C-alpha cells in the first residue's frame, strides 16, 4: 500500500534509509531535489498533493540514521478536544505533559519531531497539530486546529487557526 | 472544440457543480473555447503563479533578489508546508520559496513571498496595474482556500486569469530572465499529476499549477502545446462539488483528455 499513519508511526529514530523504504514501500517514496537527502514518502490524495511523511538523516551516508520524522494527514488525532478557551490556557515554558493535560491527551498529533543533535537528546524539537472536535481533516485543510512547538521539551509557542 | 465544451458540461452534472473553462490562443490571445468563463471561482494555490510573477517583477527592478535568504521560525508555519517545515535551521532563498510555492504549493513558502511584497492587497494592486481588474487575492494561507458560496474573496474568472497568465509569460510586464523562470518553476509542477499532465501525449510541452480548496475546489492553469512548446492557455476551474478528490481530478483530466485529442 501506500504510505500510511502505522507505517509512519513503525519508522523510527535512528533507522537507516533501507529499514525507512522497508517499512515505507520504496515505490512511495523520493528523495533529491526539494527533499535533498531526506526521504520523502506518499500516501493517498490529499489537498493540493498527497498525505506525506517526510524523513530526514544525519548525513547524506547509506549508514545514515532518521533524525528527522514529519508528516500531513497520516495520523489522527484519536479524541480531539481542543478549544479556543484550553489553547489559551496552554502557556510558554509547560511541558509536554502539562500541554496535552491542557488540550486532551487525544487532540494532538506528530506534525514534526527533529533531533539536531542525534543520538543526542539534546536541542531536541517537537512540533504539534492539535484538533478541536471538527477540525481534523484527512483530505481537505483543517477547519480548528493549533500548531504547539517545543524545544528540550519545553513549549516555546503556539498559534492557532479557527479555533472557538 | 465543441466536443470538449461537451465534456465540460458533462463534468458540471456528474459533479453537481459549476465548471469554469477557457482556451486560449497563446500568441494572438484570441478566446478559442470557454464555459463560463465570466463567473468568479476561488483561485486556491493557482494564485502562486501570480505571487511569484510579482516577486519577478521586483526582481527585474532591483527590488529584490531570487538568492536572498529568508529565515523563518515555527511561528511562520501554516498547514501543508512540506519543503518549508525541512529548513527552519537554515531558511530558503527568494528562488527556493517560489519553487516550494509554485511546484510544491507549499503554503508557508506562499505566505512569506506574500509577506516580502506586502501581502494579497499589494498582490491585487499590481494585478490591478497590469489591467486585471478581477482578479483579488483578500487572505493569506491557509483561509484563502475556504470557497464560501458567493464569497468574492480570493476568487478570479476564468477570462482574468488565462489573460493574466498570458501577459506574464509572453507579454513585456516581466523580463526575458523572468518569464523564462516563472515558466520553468511552472514545467516543474510536481504536484498536477492527475491532472492535464494525466492526458498528455509524449513530446507536449506543459507548465502548470493546480490548486484545491473547501467546498469541493479545484482548478488548474496550464500554458501546453505540442511541438515541446506552450501555444495555448488552458484555466479550468471548479466548486461546490460533493464529490470525492479522485472524481474531480478524473473530471478536469477528461476535460484535458478531450482538449488534447481535438486540438
Amino acid at each position: 500500500g501506500v504510505m500510511t499513519g502505522a507505517k509512519f508511526t513503525q519508522i523510527q529514530f535512528g533507522m537507516t534509509r533501507q529499514q525507512v523504504l522497508d517499512i515505507a514501500g520504496a515505490e512511495n517514496c523520493e528523495t533529491g531535489g526539494s527533499f535533498g537527502d531526506s526521504i520523502h514518502c506518499r500516501g493517498h490524495a490529499a489537498g493540493d498533493y498527497y498525505a506525506y511523511a517526510t524523513f530526514g538523516f544525519t548525513s547524506a551516508a547509506a549508514d545514515a540514521k532518521v533524525d528527522s520524522k514529519s508528516q500531513w494527514k497520516l495520523l489522527a488525532p484519536s479524541a480531539p478536544t481542543l478549544t479556543l478557551a484550553k489553547f489559551n490556557q496552554v502557556t510558554v515554558g509547560m511541558t509536554r505533559a502539562q500541554v496535552l493535560a491542557t488540550v486532551g491527551q487525544g487532540s494532538c498529533t506528530t506534525w514534526s519531531e527533529y533531533y539536531p543533535a542525534y543520538p543526542s537528546t539534546a536541542g531536541v524539537t517537537l512540533s504539534l497539530s492539535c484538533f478541536d472536535v471538527d477540525g481534523y481533516s484527512s483530505t481537505g485543510f483543517y477547519r480548528g486546529s493549533a500548531h504547539l512547538w517545543f524545544t528540550d521539551g519545553v513549549l516555546q509557542g503556539k498559534r492557532q487557526w479557527d479555533l472557538v | 472544440h465543441p466536443e470538449t465544451l461537451v465534456k465540460v458540461k458533462d463534468a458540471e452534472d456528474q459533479l453537481g457543480a459549476r465548471v469554469g473553462y477557457i482556451e486560449l490562443d497563446l500568441n494572438s490571445g484570441k478566446i478559442l473555447e470557454s464555459f463560463r468563463p465570466e463567473e468568479r471561482f476561488p483561485m486556491m494555490s493557482t494564485f502562486k503563479v501570480l505571487l511569484c510573477g510579482a516577486v519577478l517583477s521586483r526582481v527585474d527592478a532591483g527590488q529584490e533578489q531570487l538568492g536572498r535568504r529568508i529565515h523563518y521560525s515555527q511561528n511562520d508555519l501554516v498547514e501543508y508546508s512540506p519543503v518549508t517545515e525541512k529548513h527552519l535551521t537554515d531558511g530558503m532563498t527568494v528562488r527556493e520559496l517560489c519553487s516550494a510555492a509554485i511546484t510544491m504549493s507549499d503554503n508557508t513558502a506562499a505566505n512569506l513571498l506574500l509577506t516580502t511584497i506586502g501581502g494579497p492587497k499589494e498582490l491585487t494592486a499590481f494585478l490591478h496595474n497590469m489591467g486585471d481588474h478581477v482578479t483579488r487575492l483578500d487572505r493569506w494561507e491557509p483561509e484563502l482556500n475556504e470557497a464560501i458560496p458567493n464569497d468574492e474573496r480570493d476568487t478570479t474568472m476564468p477570462a482574468a486569469m488565462a489573460t493574466t497568465l498570458r501577459k506574464l509569460l509572453t507579454g513585456e510586464l516581466l523580463t526575458l530572465a523572468s518569464r523564462q523562470q516563472l515558466i520553468d518553476w511552472m514545467e516543474a509542477d510536481k504536484v498536477a499529476g492527475p491532472l492535464l499532465r494525466s492526458a498528455l501525449p509524449a513530446g507536449w510541452f506543459i507548465a502548470d499549477k493546480s490548486g484545491a480548496g473547501e467546498r469541493g475546489s479545484r482548478g488548474i492553469i496550464a500554458a501546453l502545446g505540442p511541438d515541446g512548446k506552450p501555444s495555448r492557455i488552458v484555466v479550468i476551474y471548479t466548486t461546490g462539488s460533493q464529490a470525492t478528490m479522485d472524481e474531480r481530478n478524473r473530471q478536469i483530466a477528461e476535460i484535458g483528455a478531450s482538449l488534447i485529442k481535438h486540438w
